[PDB]
């Protein structure tokens, strides 16, 4: 008829590693898998909810591009640090939490006040390098639950929730997703190769499977015309 | 047709013989695609003449390069034509202007 | 004459338009050149090399 | 890969690579994005798509 | 509120004419809009059911290089605009047509006996010229239904039964949108200031409802994208 269409039945899934994923659907109707790669390529790049780190407040200093004598690394190097790191708050939106070292210097994400409601994938995440013995750090780190990739620049504007000195701005970095790509290739199936097969390479921060990161953006995805279907 | 041309592409299909073009100018008495005749003026025929020119019309003919040559007509029934006016276009053709 | 002629009608004057991927849907990052040529197809049939 | 004429590589991009390759690596002064720290080139990828 | 988003939905339908046609969708969340106006995109324009012909039949016509006295164009121009006939058939698949004219001038596509189903877009629509006073055409014209664009070479090569001589084969192109412009811009609901619209311009051959066009996209989407969402 003129509603059959066609669907993938050739679903491979290879896992690299726990955040490494290779998905393969074939076959797919001509150009179709352009259409569904580039949507689900969309929805996981700029509008997977998620929570992550949005401000630091380091204690001693006040600018960016100050020194702390402590710790071997300079600021935006922690504040690169803090960026990476990844927590899977479920709680409440938006927490503090407080992270106070001394000693030897080794400080990774294992040495953050742990709270029942956050929860810290990496706890192994190295964070800073205090090489002094007697060099005590301090830090005050909001992650709140956001959507997609909010840069700090945008965020400089109306300072006034700012207004207070020491809240340094790090890029958010919500969406726990990674180095997503998509490739179409040609299916040969009961003699016509017009056919598309989809191949998706997703990585993940590691608060969720990349599966499970695929199968929220494509829920999201058809919920999200359901009107039009009904 | 050529959107940008060189206003040379009518001299060549006319000074081609693979365009039908009017002996006598006159009335275009019946138009059809195997042939085309027309009623030429009465300034223009001889004497003891009918005064019926018929053009038929090459169709599908193969040409030394083994393509098709076919001649499809221009002009309308009743539209008066002139001597060097263009009755069907060759291959190639439109509207009296190469077309390659 | 051939910018005025474009400016006559409703196109742009230096003759280059902006272009969206199909596959994609992105604003291409530079003005592209477009517009309407006289293509031929010459007497080189693939069928008839093979 | 190598030509035996004189050992020179022959397997080398010729017009279009060449092409793409040269505007991924070009600079600008004031271009969007500016100035940011990025934490890898996952990101920088991310940001750009 | 982060992780609920606003429900689009269709909110009007402008008919320039019986052919261009204006799809407004609202609310859209950030790039949503470009989310699913692509998408959109490329599933009106490559995959859509549509009515076409597929072969004619002509008494007085042996093959499509041929020509018939008291008409002014050849056979394979008739075909050619038989190609661009534009039809709405419902509750079949297969219809057969006929045309009987006579007499000078043009047949336009009202001489067209159409039964109660079918359906002319365009009436005025032009096929072949009589310039003879003589002159009958009678033609039998074979519509049916389908997707994209099939040559007649797949259908010869299937080769379901051998084909009485005189039946002329035409390329069919079952697809009835031939333009689409999808444009997200600034929509104004509550106090967001931040929601999108979505307006979309079809350019068709209006055998289509712009609406139940809109929904068929629509439910192709979500029925391939439950395939993503099941997964395994």
């Amino acid at each position: 008829s003129v509603t059959e269409f066609l669907k993938p039945r050739l679903v491979d899934i290879e896992q690299v590693s726990s955040t490494h994923a290779k998905v393969t659907l074939e076959p797919l109707e001509r150009g179709f898998g352009h259409t569904l790669g580039n949507a689900l390529r969309r929805i996981l790049l700029s509008s997977m909810p998620g929570c992550a780190v949005t401000e630091v407040e380091i204690d001693g200093v006040l600018h960016e591009y100050s020194t702390k004598e402590g710790v071997q690394e300079d600021i935006l190097e922690i504040l690169l640090n803090l960026k990476g790191l990844a927590v899977r708050v479920q709680g409440k939106d938006e927490v503090i939490l407080t992270l106070n070292k001394s000693g030897i210097g080794p400080v990774t994400a294992a040495d953050i006040t742990h709270d029942g409601d956050v929860e810290i994938v990496k706890p192994q995440h190295v964070i800073c390098h205090l090489t002094d013995e007697n060099a005590s750090i301090s830090m005050r780190i909001k992650v709140q639950r956001g959507r997609g990739y909010v840069p700090a620049s945008t965020r400089i504007h109306s300072e006034e929730d700012e207004r207070p000195i020491g809240r340094l701005l790090v890029d958010a970095c919500y969406s726990p997703v990674e180095r997503i790509a998509y490739n179409v290739e040609a299916a040969r199936v009961e003699q016509r190769t017009d056919l598309d097969k989809l191949v998706i390479e997703m990585e993940t921060n590691g608060t969720i499977d990349p599966e499970e990161a695929i199968r929220r953006a494509a829920t999201i995805l058809a919920e999200q015309l359901e009107a039009f279907v009904d | 047709k050529p959107l940008v041309g060189t206003g040379m592409e009518r001299a060549v299909a006319v000074d081609s013989g693979v365009t039908a073009v009017a002996k006598r100018g006159g009335v275009v008495q019946y138009v059809d695609a195997s042939r085309i005749v027309i009623k030429v003026n009465e300034d223009e025929m001889y004497p003891g003449e009918a005064g019926i020119d018929i053009y038929n019309l090459t169709k599908y003919t193969r040409s030394n390069q083994n393509t098709c040559i076919n001649q499809m007509p221009c002009v309308s029934l009743g539209e008066p034509v002139e001597r060097g006016d263009v009755l069907a276009d060759g291959p190639s053709t439109d509207l009296g202007e190469l077309a390659l | 004459e051939i910018k005025e002629l474009l400016k006559l009608g409703d196109l742009p004057t230096s003759g280059q338009i902006r272009l969206y991927d199909g596959r994609t849907g992105e604003q291409f990052e530079r003005p592209v050149t477009v517009g309407y040529m006289y293509m031929l197809k010459l007497n080189h049939l693939v069928d008839d090399k093979m | 890969i190598l030509s035996p004429a004189n050992g020179e590589p022959i397997i080398v991009p010729s017009q279009d690579v060449v092409l793409g390759l040269y505007y991924m690596t070009r600079d600008c002064v004031n271009a969007k994005g500016e100035g940011m720290v990025l934490t890898g080139p996952k990101e920088a990828e991310r940001l750009y798509r």
